[PDB]
């Protein structure tokens, strides 16, 4: 209602965007730590399985 | 490695998100300040009766 | 919870990868020091025993 005292969507949307940025940061940090894109089975199942067997 | 996994799992179970708690705390503090003022407004009713007598 | 103050898995995984690198470094340094691949009984039991007896 532009003056509500119980809720505000601006904080919710700011939180959502911050969480998205944190997730991307986590992915990049994992890449830097392990030194490779496909490190686990979550990154890419097909390529990870192929590399293990090879 | 297993102990690290279990610690991370429990943390995922019971941890909070402080970014959301900050916003909730701000809104609740403002609402409490408004509630005290509203109670003060409500108290001053019926004080105008004395002028009739 | 992406904002937890009690724990973070990024530090744990970085530590694990660092320990793996340290172990590989230890193996390579042992190879350089002794000048041979199979130096002790831990490296390869069969080949070490064969070389000793020969």
């Amino acid at each position: 209602a532009l003056n509500s005292i119980n809720t505000n969507a601006g904080a919710m949307i700011a939180l959502q965007n911050l969480n998205g940025t944190n997730s991307e940061l986590t992915t990049v940090q994992q890449r830097i730590n392990t030194g490779k894109k496909i490190a686990s089975a979550k990154d890419n199942g097909a390529i990870w399985a192929t590399a293990k067997n090879q | 490695k297993l102990q690290d996994s279990l610690d991370a799992g429990v943390g995922n179970l019971v941890d909070a998100d402080l970014a959301k708690e900050s916003a909730k705390l701000q809104s609740l503090q403002t609402k409490q300040q408004l509630g005290v003022q509203a109670l003060s407004i409500a108290n001053q009713s019926s004080s105008s009766i004395l002028s009739l007598f």
